[PDB]
């Protein structure tokens, strides 16, 4: 019977996810802080 | 000895020893400086 209304939830909900990562930097924090943890310990080990 | 590039050689420019292949570059050095170093303090360019 809301078939519509939660259609419409859905899509203003998936159209806001690319807003709150678009605009949001620190959202992807894990995996950037994977990748410079392995870069660091690179740059550590070939500094030594 | 005479120049060789785009070659695997063993070089030694002014006391700096190495081995690496020698290529033309892009970069503007300054009259005082003589061979760059990179982030991890590597030389990766050098003057004749």
């Amino acid at each position: 019977e809301n078939q519509k209304l939660i259609a419409n939830q859905f899509n203003s909900a998936i159209g806001k996810i690319q807003d709150s990562l678009f605009s949001t930097p620190s959202a992807l924090g894990k995996l950037q802080d994977v990748v410079n943890h392995n870069a660091q310990a690179l740059n550590t080990l070939v500094k030594q | 000895t005479n120049l060789v590039k785009n070659k695997c050689v063993n070089f030694n420019f002014n006391g700096l020893t190495g081995t690496g292949v020698l290529t033309k570059s892009n970069k503007k050095f300054l009259p005082f400086q003589q061979f760059g170093r990179d982030i991890v303090d590597t030389t990766d360019a050098v003057r004749d």
